[PDB]
RNA sequence: AAAGGUUUGGUCCUGGCCUUAUAAUUAAUUAGAGGUAAAAUUACACAUGCAAACCUCCAUAGACCGGUGUAAAAUCCCUUAAACAUUUACUUAAAAUUUAAGGAGAGGGUAUCAAGCACAUUAAAAUAGCUUAAGACACCUUGCCUAGCCACACCCCCACGGGACUCAGCAGUGAUAAAUAUUAAGCAAUAAACGAAAGUUUGACUAAGUUAUACCUCUUAGGGUUGGUAAAUUUCGUGCCAGCCACCGCGGUCAUACGAU
RNA sequence: ACUAUGCUUAGCCAUAAACCUAAAUAAUUAAUUAACAAAACUAUUUGCCAGAGAACUACUAGCCAUAGCUUAAAACUCAAAGGAC
């Protein structure tokens, strides 16, 4: 058994459902929550178990959690223009507090594809290479061509060997 | 008016020092990731920082902000705000003095004091 | 951490001093204390020497000029 | 794009803050009712033990 | 449980008392040998410290203290 | 352990693999200097037969000689590999036959 | 791991060791040809030959290719600036290739290495600070990041200087080691250097030589094993001896366990 | 028979089968018999363990401790040791 409660939030799968993909502008983001109450129950289940699947997908991010520092929670976005973004997520769910920053701070899906596209612009399939790299290493590999001598004997006059006798008999 | 190399343009800590002058440590925390638990953990950095009016004290914490041109060779940031003051913090939802999870001044009433 | 205002009156008036845990932990016995004696006192040493050479060497340049 | 979601992001927080000081309003008027009346229980109780 | 381990470490300890009984003599000459070359080291550690500092004698009115020997 | 004490802990720490009579190496070369007798632990009886070696290495080993009889004497060379003989306590090297002096054993 | 064998008079539990799978090197025995890949004891000392030229004088090149794994926890990934011993363009901009200063995060061992001893800040030159059990410092070990990268180039970390005075370029030799490729041909191909060019040069490379180390296609058959785990023994000899076993174990006259058959 | 000693006044030493062999805290008593013991079992946090012997040992550092205490290996040996029945 999995150590912990709800071990599920330890695998990769859970990690990469996160759907909050943080703009450019987002440098940090500072998460003050109460351990008791009734109003402040979504953030503690956002601390819980949104923020694993945020840092996930915002590795750069820098999200610092503080506990019983003020009577209400808040979630505060830092911005590199100096900006200062102050959310209330009292009341409020987990899951709507992640719609929440979702839409103010978040990525659209059209950025993210586009992103995607672009880092497989240089690897062709025509190319030929290793295998971590390329499809197939040689020619030889293609259907019709000349197969690698390793696997089928050359023809006797495309060999140097008979060839250089040749030449010397001549 | 270009900025930092440093990646750490804005960060957050805690003021775990200032006994040098006009210099406040911080200590700032970031979550990695354990690769075999998968489980987030703290990993803690210090942050020189230029306390121009020493206006820090240990325990608040602290935005600070990247100099263009290192200071000295560990004072590459400066004090760019006081989030948080130690016993000193104002509700950034209400703006009321707060001590805990309380009021020291209700959100009801309206002192302007 | 909580109310400041109230911490500064409590010991001022009930006259206690209140110092700060220190971060890290300094382990003590007599080897340590003798060597960490030294090492204190090497280094101003040292210091009083560099303040007497920038006296000397400031010295000389005054009266060049 | 990104000043229209940080406007309404402020319209939220006072959307909630009205909600808060409702909410908060209607505890004032509760927890004063108690109030006195536990003062009354403490005058009886403190008229008694003198 | 029975006691055949403790009746090991019984043996083990018993015979390890007579040995040292035996050579108690030797091991006081061994061990004030032992605290000799600790204190030697430990004035060698001191003085490899002003040294590499620059300075050419130790500091002014200062006395390597002698914490190994009978002191107390 | 609670998973805070496995983060700061990480994998076992791992023991190195000491090496045995041949240094890790599959065979090594040396010199006959003594050819005795050693007698099996009991509950076994025989009187086996070993030789004394110095390896390429410039250590001093004792080493079985497997089959029935052998013609080794004092300055041959032989390949001694590993291989515990493990009646005989102590002996962790095992003479090759048919390599240097040594020679194969005479079938019968 | 789909597991198995082995604690005991016996059972259960716990627990180590070992077996079964895969691959490299060396060794024993054995071996036809053909194709292909790889070639590897040693930063110990090196006989001999060769490995850098081109070219109307100036220049350019010999800073590459090739070799080794010396040193070093050495690094990876990323940011910023700058040049370039460059190219191609423009009289001003696109690249390739480097250098310097850095840091989100990641990065070997020993904590019986627990303290380091100046390792800080301010900028009137004062303050007493900086790193460290979230592992500093010390010591030890190792090339890693693998379309490749990093370091090294007789030794003294460097190379003014000094010394024990140069194959860690190809081939080859001595010594050493369990470890064994030709002191070979060609510049025709591709790559590099030079030239305006026809061209020239190249132990890079290409085509061969050597070798069951691997794979492929074939044709001869040899090696080991046969108590259990674990597929498979007849007769005889031996008699706790001679010998055998990876583990448990076998051999004291009807031994499926040793030797021959 | 008799002493050190058990007692008192100060200081030192810091060890026990110091074991109720069961860390502390908050639960739960059904969805729940390896054996024995004092029923099972979840969460939280720290400490500790990784075959037996060698070893309450060697060396190191600290300590009013000097035949001492805490800290604590390796070589080497074995194919078991151990717990309950
Ligand atoms: S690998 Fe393609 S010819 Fe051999
Ligand atoms: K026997
Ligand atoms: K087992
Ligand atoms: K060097
Ligand atoms: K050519
Ligand atoms: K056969
Ligand atoms: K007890
Ligand atoms: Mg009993
Ligand atoms: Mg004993
Ligand atoms: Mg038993
Ligand atoms: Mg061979
Ligand atoms: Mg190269
Ligand atoms: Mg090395
Ligand atoms: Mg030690
Ligand atoms: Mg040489
Ligand atoms: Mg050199
Ligand atoms: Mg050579
Ligand atoms: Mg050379
Ligand atoms: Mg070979
Ligand atoms: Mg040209
Ligand atoms: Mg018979
Ligand atoms: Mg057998
Ligand atoms: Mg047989
Ligand atoms: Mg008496
Ligand atoms: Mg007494
Ligand atoms: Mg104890
Ligand atoms: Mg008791
Ligand atoms: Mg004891
Ligand atoms: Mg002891
Ligand atoms: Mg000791």
């Amino acid at each position: 058994p999995m150590k912990g409660r709800f071990p599920i939030r330890r695998t990769l799968q859970y990690l990469g459902r996160g759907d909050v993909v943080f703009k450019e502008s987002v440098k940090i983001m500072t998460v003050n929550y109460n351990t008791y109450g009734e109003l402040g129950e979504g953030a503690r289940k956002f601390v819980f178990f949104n923020i694993p699947q945020i840092q996930y997908k915002n590795p750069w991010v820098q999200i610092m959690m503080f506990k019983n520092m003020t009577p209400s929670p808040f979630l505060r976005f830092y911005l590199d223009s100096g900006e200062q973004v102050l959310v209330d997520v009292e009341t409020k769910s987990n899951k709507e507090i992640m719609e929440h920053i979702k839409k103010i701070l978040g990525k659209k899906e059209e950025t993210l594809r586009e992103e995607e596209l672009e880092k497989q612009q240089r690897f062709h399939p025509g190319n030929f290479g290793p295998r971590k790299y390329c499809l197939r290493e040689c020619m030889c590999e293609v259907e019709g061509q000349v197969p690698c001598p390793g696997l089928v004997p050359l023809p006797k006059e495309m060999t140097g060997k008979y060839k250089a006798a040749l030449k010397a008999s001549t | 008016i270009v900025r930092s190399s440093v990646h750490a343009k804005w960060v957050v800590g805690k003021v775990i020092g200032t006994a040098m002058i006009k210099t406040a440590k911080v200590r700032a925390t970031r979550l990695v990731l354990d690769p075999y638990l998968l489980k987030y953990f703290n990993k803690r950095k210090t942050y020189f920082a230029h306390d121009a009016l020493q206006q820090c004290s240990v325990g608040d914490i602290v935005l600070l902000r990247a100099l263009p041109v290192p200071r000295s060779k560990h004072v590459k940031h400066e004090l760019a705000e006081i989030i948080f003051k130690v016993g000193r913090v104002i509700d950034p939802v209400t703006g009321k003095p707060c001590a805990g999870t309380a009021y020291l001044e209700s959100p009801l009433s309206e002192p302007r004091e | 951490q909580t109310n400041y205002d109230v911490f500064e009156k409590t010991c001022k008036e009930l006259g206690v001093e209140y110092t700060l845990p220190p971060l890290h932990f300094q382990k003590v016995h007599r080897r340590f204390l003798a060597k960490k004696a030294l090492c204190i006192r090497v280094y101003q040493e040292v210091q009083k020497l560099k303040k007497q050479k920038r006296a000397l060497k400031a010295a000389a340049a005054a009266a060049k000029k | 794009e990104h000043r229209e979601l940080m406007a309404w992001n402020r319209d939220e927080n006072r959307r909630m803050q009205e909600l808060r000081i409702a909410r908060l309003q209607l505890e004032a008027q509760a927890q004063e009712v108690q109030k006195a009346e536990a003062q009354a229980q403490r005058a009886q109780e403190e008229q008694a033990w003198v | 449980k029975n006691v055949l381990k403790i009746r090991r470490r019984k043996m083990n300890h018993h015979k390890y008392r007579k040995l040292v009984k035996r050579t108690r003599f030797l091991r006081r000459k061994v061990r004030e040998g032992r605290l000799k070359k600790k204190q030697i080291k430990f004035e060698k550690d001191l003085k490899r410290i002003w040294l590499k500092a620059g300075l050419k004698e130790a500091p002014e009115n200062w006395q390597t203290p002698k914490i190994y020997l009978k002191n107390k | 352990a609670t998973l805070n004490q496995m983060h700061r802990l990480g994998p076992r720490k791992e023991p190195p693999k000491r090496l045995g009579p041949t240094e890790g190496r599959p065979q090594l070369k040396g010199v006959v200097l003594r050819t005795f007798i050693r007698k099996p632990k009991k509950p076994n009886s025989a009187n086996r037969k070993c030789c004394r070696v110095r390896l390429s290495t410039g250590k001093e080993a004792v080493c079985f000689i497997p089959g029935e009889g052998h013609t080794l004497q004092e300055h041959h060379v032989v390949l001694v590999e590993g291989g515990r003989t493990q009646d005989l306590p102590g002996v962790k090297l095992k003479v090759v036959r048919g390599k240097y002096d040594c020679g194969h054993v005479q079938k019968k």
